[PDB]
RNA sequence: AGCUUUGCGCAGUGGCAGUAUCGUAGCCAAUGAGGUCUAUCCGAGGCGCGAUUUGCUAAUUGAAAACUUCCCAAUAGCCGUGACGACUAGUCGGCACUGGCAAUUUUUGACAGUCUCGAGACUG
RNA sequence: AAGGUAAGUAU
């Protein structure tokens, strides 16, 4: 994840891997990225979008 | 007003390539 | 939108998000109780005491 | 209805001790848009028992209460059940817990359920059960008479309603031709449609009269909304 | 769609051996909890290519009496690392399916 | 022959089943278990220990609630125009399309609804 | 100085 803690804290580090389990940064990311796509994909008339992508 | 489904990348056991497909 | 264009939940759509992320879905007898739970809702939607008053009618 | 279920018929003595012996264990349950009534009839030991207080009976109603839910299904379940009992209403939405799909809300209506001990059919029922198992009981057939079921409730408890404030008033100010007209399918009689809602009116005046004789407002200054709002208890 | 399950039909006492590590499952490991006479079965499910087990296998033994004392008999103790977990087998075929499907009714 | 008393096991219903109950390979018995009753005494075990069958199925959480193939690149007529041959500048038969094919006689729909005894009537 | 090594899995 992208969460920086300064001194370990097990109680802290146990409930964030517990909060972040299963990839839950990669999720969200992937799922703001698909909504700006879809979101910006809809709107490419007035915005004269010939290509909306995502790089590799 | 429609929405077409919506895609996605399947970055977990995914030998296919290093970087997740676009 | 799903399959049928139905708003989805927020928890179908977190679903379907790790279920394209882990490149596969839940398991058969998971899609049947889904499709069972589907059936269901279908059924409620398009909604018994007709029967149970013509058999009361009946002495 | 709670006070249905924990009714308790009293003897009357000018010496002897007045036997508040319980009726029965039916709540007098209703439900005009499902087209039915529910009849959870339950011995009168079983729905009362020695020295057992008011808090002790609401209890054993809400286990009854929520076992009937159980054995309903999910979508016939009441999908928000409406009991003007608001103190009751917490132990049912207690027991509405187990079922966290279904709904409970408050009823700022009350329905009449007086109607069905002041009515000797109902009344006869009462004592028809005593028998623990439970008892299926049918809509009144002046809803079935009615052509609108939306309305059908209305007609049924404009009638309830005034025999709940009269109900020697009631029977005569009800039409014998709709009294008279009770089938087999239905613990209730029929109705007339429109000559039904005639006779309705002197059900209704019956409320205006009380209205008018307590209330200072007079028997005609009472308006037919508010009436219709009494008649379904929508005041509290 | 197992034309293999069908000859692992003659043995009715079937039981579910969950938790299974991918390596730690092996042939050896069936032959060492076959511990009635009875003949075992090893299969276990596997990834096609990799062969790599996903934890559960069937092992079919002609004696239910044999079926109830390792239900008991081995349920938590395993030789290799992974401990293993036993089941009854709720396995259907498509037949019995087709039969489920048409009592549903009633 | 009918009927009745009673118990066991089995069959059915009902009932209780965390002051509810068995198990004991332990331990003290109707010659007597064990009393604070009744100690010319009652008469049943006393009180430890070990604990509260099997099968059906739903529902919840989780990405996944475990029953013996994925994915990839693709796939399994007409009007005119230019040559060719035939019949008297015209016509016919076959070849490909360098343009078109939603404006009354054919292909981009004058169609739909309701009612009566295969037939008819009304409306938009 | 430190009191701040995730484990798991075969290479």
């Amino acid at each position: 994840t992208g969460i920086f803690m300064h001194g370990k804290i097990p109680t802290l580090k146990i409930s964030l891997i517990q909060i972040f389990r299963a990839h839950l940064w990669q999720k969200i990311h992937e799922s703001i990225v698909m909504d700006l796509c879809q979101v910006f994909d809809q709107e490419l008339d007035a915005l004269e979008i010939e290509t909306v992508q995502k790089e590799t | 007003n429609v929405s077409q489904k919506r895609k996605y990348r399947q970055y977990m056991n995914r030998k296919g390539g290093f970087n997740r497909p676009l | 939108v799903d399959e049928t264009g139905r708003k989805l939940t927020p928890k179908e759509a977190f679903r379907q998000l790790s279920h394209r992320f882990h490149g596969k879905g839940s398991g058969k007898m998971k899609t049947e109780r889904r499709m069972k739970k589907l059936d269901e809702e279908a059924l409620l939607k398009k909604m018994l005491g007709t029967v149970a008053l013509l058999q009361e009618k009946q002495k | 209805d709670d006070t249905n279920v924990y009714r308790v018929t009293i003897h009357k003595t000018f010496e002897g001790n007045l036997t508040t012996k319980p009726i029965n264990g039916a709540i007098f349950i209703f439900n005009p848009r499902t087209g039915q009534l529910f009849l959870k009839i339950i011995h009168t030991s079983v729905w009362a028992g020695q020295k057992r207080l008011g808090q002790l009976a609401k209890w054993k109603t809400a286990e009854e209460v929520a076992a009937l839910i159980r054995s309903l299904p999910v979508e016939e379940q009441p999908k928000q059940i409406i009991v003007t009992r608001k103190g009751m209403l917490d132990p049912l939405e207690v027991h509405l817990l187990d079922f966290p799909n279904i709904v409970i809300k408050g009823s700022e209506l009350q329905l009449p359920f007086q109607a069905c001990l002041k009515v000797e059919k109902f009344g006869d029922l009462i004592l028809k059960a005593t028998e623990p198992q439970m008892v299926l009981f049918n809509l009144y057939d002046d809803w079935l008479k009615t052509i609108s079921s939306y309305t059908a409730f209305s007609r049924l408890i404009l009638i309830l309603r005034a025999l709940h404030v009269n109900n020697d008033r009631a029977k005569v100010i009800l039409k014998p031709d709709k009294t008279t007209i009770t089938e087999p399918h239905h613990i209730w009689p029929t109705l007339t449609d429109e000559e039904w809602i005639k006779v309705e009116v002197q059900l209704k005046d019956l409320i205006l009269a009380d209205y008018g004789k307590k209330n200072n407002v007079n028997v005609a200054s009472l308006t037919q909304s508010e009436i219709r709002d009494i008649i379904l208890g929508m005041e509290i | 769609e197992d034309p293999s399950l069908l000859e692992w039909d003659a043995d009715d006492f079937r039981i579910f051996c969950g938790d299974l590590g991918n390596e730690v499952n092996d042939d050896i490991l069936a032959r060492a909890f076959s511990r009635f006479p009875s003949f075992l079965k090893a299969k276990v499910i596997r990834d096609k290519r990799t062969g790599k087990t996903k934890g559960y296998g069937f092992v079919s033994f002609k004696d239910p009496s044999d079926y109830v004392r390792a239900m008991r008999e081995m349920n938590g103790k395993y030789v290799g690392s992974r401990p293993i977990k036993l089941r009854k087998s709720m396995w259907k075929d498509r037949n019995l399916d087709v039969v489920r499907k048409k009592q549903k009714e009633k």
